[PDB]
């Protein structure tokens, strides 16, 4: 028997990354009483690994209006992004970086004393017909590193109650509304109950459901599985972005900023990727036209390798004074894990899982959505909000543009703090509920702790990662996808005989890594169902059997429901927004054929 | 020595409290850092012009050397008291060992008065037991 | 009186905080040249400081408790108690404990102006000290 | 032919606290492992004893969560290479002189309370008029290099003998470099209050310049030079 401890707040934020930290002192400054439950220390998250930039139209180099920035985001998304969150993110993009410089983010500076901006791929000028524009606004090659350590320091200026190393288990729902979250103290072994009015989820992606991913070790989907256990849908789970710059074996990442400054991929034959399997734009293109330019190139026997299945990216043409000033982080990362050289000899390259352009469906102001059972229209869940990588605002749509994911955290963490300030009065009585609230999520903690079966936790986790790499690949068809749904159901039925050796409550790291396996099977049994039910080729979802893009029948998102593991998955759809927040301020952009 | 009751495990509270610093007390802060460098810049040259000579030092020059060498040996034991006999653990037995260095360094100043007027000097004593 | 009942958290955590051990700090750390040469600097001044507070208090108490003690009478009492080894064990140990504190004091003068504080200069003004205690230390032993 | 090392891991178990902390030894097949120590600590947890507890997040060396004592020095366990030698062994310890929670997990609670006291945020008073950013020249930007790249791993604090004993009062070399990052920032109009919490007996002046911290920093920083630049700042 466990003893529960009760808390009582106004707004509970789950997660302390880049968009959970921005929405934590955004609400504790307005006059509320917040809490920021985290599993790690705040400057340990996955947003410390970001090394690109934050795209903004600040002006400091050449000339740039945010309306050019908006068209480059809709064109690089295959018109699946809602064209009013694009209008809202790029309009509040110059205002959100100047506010980040006043907090104390040490930016690289130019000759007159303004912020330094490099160039990335996809972003042009003069509405797609022009040159490469310089809008990246970046701090050498440690941009995500110097962004947490400023946002965490500013979060200590205002009184925010951080709850470090608390594993959150499930959501608390009474008659179809979220009234708080139940957590688990790792240092002590006590069960806590947080009660609030507006619960905000910023947990992050589910990248660790695959075999070779670039994500962290803790980067599992615990926000998308807490929502799916309550009976609420997830949106666009079949768009997974594959990176073309992942090291063999380990899965680590070299940035595409090296390709933005003159990185050239050299295959075994030494011929350049321009006309064989490549678009007219050489290397500064989307993240999917180059991964398809690599996945079939190593298959056709043109790449380097002992097993002929990798590449290398040349950085030797640059001057030595340009590497050691702009990218010192890659000069030490490829010297340890790859272990040949960075400057005089190139480094191996494999396609790895990078980013997830899906999750909880929200609006442009942060509040989550579901659909009505008979009319098919949207509906707002009362209390549940979401922001960051674990929320599908569809700013990225079908393909995330380069370095738009750090602008995603700053703008849509700032907007979450503003919409609670328009609805919630500071200081309100909480309704009396029964004391058995959350008793169905403590009995799951005890069933996975007193376990005795035939398979261990590290044996079932190898059958899931191996299955998701073979079948849900870069190239998919309707003969291996239907075997990928059939195999992922067979691994979930063997979760009833999982085995756990540690029977303590103080730092049971065998329990915590078993609850992360229960959350991964819920985000992996809906990716395989949704990917085998879209007969189309857009974005990062390329079907071999249906090689044509649809603008008449398949311009709609995909919602999915699944209660627990070993339970059937259903699907419904919702319509994509094609209008703007205001017609006179910016006109809408009509769909054309996408070609770079 | 007796030991004051300590914090249970090193810390008391949550990671979002703060360590409130003691106020500015410059006579053991930056001004104590001046006196440790004045005495250490005066025993380095004077010990060099006491190894190059060939006999007893001049009686006015030796008193300057033998009172700068007491400050260099008092400021050392002031740091071995503050590091090991702290006031967290022992309490009032930190300022009792500081008082023992009080009348153990003023009687040691009387010994320099009975060495430069009667005998030849401090460095004359060290040459006498040879080395 | 709902969140100020988090003092029921401090009464269960502080019973678990009393059974925690301390990890070993000495006897597992590897020997480096940073924390060895800085230990012989503080060992040198403690032993030579006790050899300065025990020869000056002796003349100070004789000035108040009247006995009379010339340096000749001290020398004839110190040269008779010991002989051979002891006099060549005190003389050989204290002569090397003075050269490592003389070269140590000049080393800490450079480090207090924020010079030679790179990792290259720490191992450069530390190798020139080890040879220095083997040259000037023996010259004080033939005198 | 399998090669076997012998990893010796410090072990404690809090629900049986009457037992004493001892070392347990495993035989890791060296062919089926990675080239790092973290890759040989996860293989023990899966195919062998699963009650081994430790912290790991990113396997890259930029998070600062695998801080332990491998071989005698303090380093990060995801970037330390294993000696390819099946004859010699290896001893894995936690950070020295910390209160140990379970196995290799210290209690870094005093370390987080000390980082909050140095006020790590910008304290400017009057911003620009038109609403743009704050001007800062390039030579004033170059002063910050080598100071903002710290990852807060506390491998330099738990190697200093002056911090081993007096850790409830002395801030340590990891915090005192972050008190220097805000002292030489050009856009900071509050510096007469930062040099008033270090002007007592034990916040800064327990540094005896026994430079272990610079020796065992796995990012190549200089936390010992940035303390002897504060002492010149308070004096002159
Ligand atoms: C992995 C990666 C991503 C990346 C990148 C390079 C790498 C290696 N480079 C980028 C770049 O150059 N430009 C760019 O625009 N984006 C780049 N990215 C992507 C980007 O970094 C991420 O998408 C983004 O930073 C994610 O941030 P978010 O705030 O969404 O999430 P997080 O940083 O992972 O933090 C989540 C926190 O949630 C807490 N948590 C998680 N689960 C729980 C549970 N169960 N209970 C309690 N708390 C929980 C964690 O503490 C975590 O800190
Ligand atoms: C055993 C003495 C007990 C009294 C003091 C306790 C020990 C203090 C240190 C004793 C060991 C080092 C001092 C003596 C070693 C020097 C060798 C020596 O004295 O032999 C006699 C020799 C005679 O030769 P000269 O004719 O003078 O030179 C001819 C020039 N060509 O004298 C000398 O070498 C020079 C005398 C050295 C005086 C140094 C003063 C020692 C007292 C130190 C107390 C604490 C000081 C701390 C360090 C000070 C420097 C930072
Ligand atoms: C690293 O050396 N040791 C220090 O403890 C130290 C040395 N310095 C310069 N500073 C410190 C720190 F404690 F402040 C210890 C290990 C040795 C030591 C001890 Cl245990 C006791 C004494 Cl009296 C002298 C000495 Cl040599
Ligand atoms: S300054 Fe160095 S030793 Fe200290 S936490 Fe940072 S990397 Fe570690
Ligand atoms: S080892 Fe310690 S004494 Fe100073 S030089 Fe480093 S903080
Ligand atoms: S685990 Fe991230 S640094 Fe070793």
């Amino acid at each position: 028997k466990y003893h529960i401890i009760d808390h009582e707040y106004d707004c509970v934020v789950i997660g302390a990354g880049g968009a959970g930290l921005r929405a934590a002192f955004g609400l504790a400054e307005a006059g509320y009483k917040t809490a920021c439950i985290s599993k790690l220390f705040p400057t340990r998250s996955h947003t410390v690994a970001a090394q690109g930039g934050i795209n903004a139209a600040l002006g400091n180099m050449h000339k740039d209006n945010w309306k050019w920035h908006m068209y480059d985001t809709v064109k690089g998304s295959d018109w699946l992004g809602d064209q009013d969150s694009i209008h809202y993110m790029t309009r509040e993009a110059p205002k959100s970086i100047i506010e980040l410089e006043h907090y104390g983010v040490p930016f690289s500076r130019t000759e007159n004393g303004k912020i330094y901006q490099r160039a990335f791929g996809g972003q042009t000028k003069e509405y797609g017909k022009g040159a490469q524009a310089y809008r990246t606004c970046a701090v050498a090659d440690r941009t995500g590193h110097a962004l947490l350590h400023t946002l965490y320091g500013q979060a200590l200026r205002h009184d925010t109650h951080f709850f470090i190393e608390y594993f959150a288990l499930d959501l608390l729902t009474h008659n179809g509304e979220v009234v708080g979250v139940i957590a688990y103290n790792q240092e002590d072994g006590t069960i806590h109950r947080f009660r609030a009015h507006k619960t905000i989820i910023a947990t992050g992606g589910y990248g660790r459901a695959y075999f070779s991913c670039t994500s962290a070790h803790t980067c599992t989907g615990d926000g998308n599985a807490m929502v799916s256990r309550a009976g609420f849908p997830l949106q666009d789970l079949e768009f997974v972005q594959f990176h073309p710059s992942g090291i063999y074996g380990s899965g680590c990442l070299i940035t595409e900023g090296a390709r933005g400054e003159g990185g050239f991929l050299v295959n075994s034959e030494g011929e350049r990727f321009m006309e064989r399997y490549a678009p007219t734009a050489k290397d500064l293109a989307c993240r999917d036209v180059v991964s398809r330019a690599i996945t079939m190139e190593i298959r056709e026997g043109r790449g380097v390798g002992k097993k002929k299945d990798h590449m290398y990216l040349q950085l030797s043409h640059l001057p030595p004074e340009v590497l050691k000033e702009r990218l010192p982080g890659i000069s030490e990362t490829a010297a340890i894990f790859a272990g040949v050289d960075v400057t005089k000899e190139p480094i191996p390259i494999i396609p790895t899982v990078h980013y997830n352009m899906g999750g909880i469906p929200t609006k442009w102001n942060g509040e989550a959505l579901t659909i009505d059972e008979e009319t098919g229209e949207d509906k707002v869940i009362p209390g549940l909000m979401a922001c960051g990588e674990a929320a599908c605002v569809s700013v990225h749509g079908a393909n995330r543009l380069g370095a738009n994911s750090l602008l995603d955290l700053v703008v849509f963490g700032r907007a979450v703090a503003h919409t609670v300030a328009d609805t919630l009065q500071p200081g309100l009585p909480h309704k009396p509920l029964p004391s058995d609230l959350g008793k169905e999520s403590i009995a799951n903690l005890d069933k996975l702790r007193n376990a005795n079966g035939s398979r261990s936790t590290a044996e079932i986790r190898m059958n899931m990662k191996q299955t998701m790499q073979k079948d849900v690949s870069v190239f998919r068809t309707q003969s291996s996808l239907d075997e990928g749904v059939r195999n992922i159901t067979a691994v979930e039925k063997t979760f009833d005989d999982v085995k756990t050796t540690d029977r303590s409550m103080i730092w049971n790291s065998d329990l915590v890594e078993t609850l992360e396996l229960q959350n991964l099977l819920t985000c992996a049994s809906q990716t395989a169902v949704s990917a085998a039910n879209r007969k189309e080729s857009r974005g990062a979802h390329a079907r071999e059997d249906y090689p044509n893009r649809d603008d008449e029948h398949w311009m709609k998102h995909t919602l999915s429901w699944q209660k627990d593991v070993a339970a059937p998955v259903t699907l419904k759809y919702r319509r994509v927004i094609d209008h703007t927040l205001d017609e006179k301020e910016c006109p809408s952009v009509p769909p054309t054929v996408r070609a770079y | 020595l007796p030991v004051l009751p300590q914090k249970p495990g090193g810390v008391r509270g949550t990671p979002n409290d703060a360590y409130v610093p003691p106020p500015e007390n410059k006579l053991e802060g930056s001004y104590h850092w001046y006196m440790e460098k004045i005495f250490a810049l005066s025993v380095v040259p004077l010990a060099t012009t006491a190894m190059l000579t060939t006999g007893p030092l001049s009686t006015a020059a030796d008193s300057f050397f033998s009172v700068m060498l007491l400050g260099y040996c008092y400021m050392e034991f002031n740091s071995c008291i503050t590091d090991y006999i702290s006031g967290r653990v022992y309490g009032v037995w930190h300022k009792y060992a500081m008082y023992m260095l009080g009348l153990g360094s003023a009687v040691s100043l009387f010994g320099i008065y009975k060495l430069e007027t009667e005998n030849d000097g401090v460095v004359g004593l060290v040459k006498s037991l040879w080395d | 009186m709902n969140t100020k009942a988090a003092i029921a958290e401090e009464q269960i955590l502080n019973k678990q905080r009393a059974r925690r051990p301390i990890s070993p700090h000495l006897t597992i750390y590897q020997p480096q040249l940073t924390w060895y040469l800085s230990s012989f600097h503080r060992i040198s001044l403690v032993l030579m400081g006790l050899g300065f507070y025990l020869f000056t208090i002796l003349f100070g108490v004789s000035g108040l408790l009247g006995l009379g003690l010339t340096t000749e009478k001290v020398s004839n009492w110190y040269h008779q108690k010991f002989s051979k080894i002891t006099e060549w064990s005190i003389k050989g140990s204290f002569a090397y404990l003075f050269a490592i504190h003389y070269g140590g004091a000049i080393r800490h003068l450079i480090w207090d102006t924020a010079k030679e504080l790179t990792l290259k200069g720490v191992y450069r003004t530390g190798y020139a000290l080890i040879g220095f205690t083997a040259v000037l230390g023996t010259y004080l032993l033939t005198l | 032919t399998p090669r076997l090392k012998t990893f010796k891991v410090y072990r404690w178990n809090p629900d049986e606290p009457s037992a004493k902390p001892h070392l347990q030894s495993y035989q890791v097949d060296l062919n089926d492992c990675g080239p790092m120590v973290l890759d040989a600590l996860l293989k023990i947890k899966d195919e062998q004893d699963s009650t081994l507890t430790f912290r790991r997040s990113c396997r890259e060396g930029i998070c600062g969560s695998c801080a332990m004592n491998i071989g005698g020095r303090n380093t990060l366990a995801c970037i330390c290479k294993i000696d390819q030698n099946e004859s010699k062994q290896l001893k894995i310890y936690p950070l020295p002189h910390m209160f140990i929670v379970k196995d290799l997990v210290p209690d870094l609670t005093n370390f987080y309370q000390q980082y909050k006291s140095i006020q790590p945020y910008l304290q400017r008073s009057s911003f620009p008029k038109d609403g743009t950013e704050v001007l800062q020249s390039i030579e004033d930007r170059k002063k910050l290099d080598g100071l903002y790249e710290c990852i807060l791993c506390a491998c330099c604090s738990t190697s200093c003998p002056s911090y081993w004993w007096n850790q409830e009062q002395y801030l340590g070399p990891a915090v005192l470099m972050q008190a220097y990052r805000w002292l030489i920032d050009s856009r900071d109009q509050a510096t007469k209050t930062r040099k008033a919490m270090l002007n007592n007996s034990m916040s800064l002046y327990r540094c005896h310049t026994i430079m272990n911290c610079t020796r065992t920093c796995p990012k190549g920083l200089n936390p010992g030079l940035a303390i002897a630049e504060i002492k010149k700042s308070l004096a002159f």
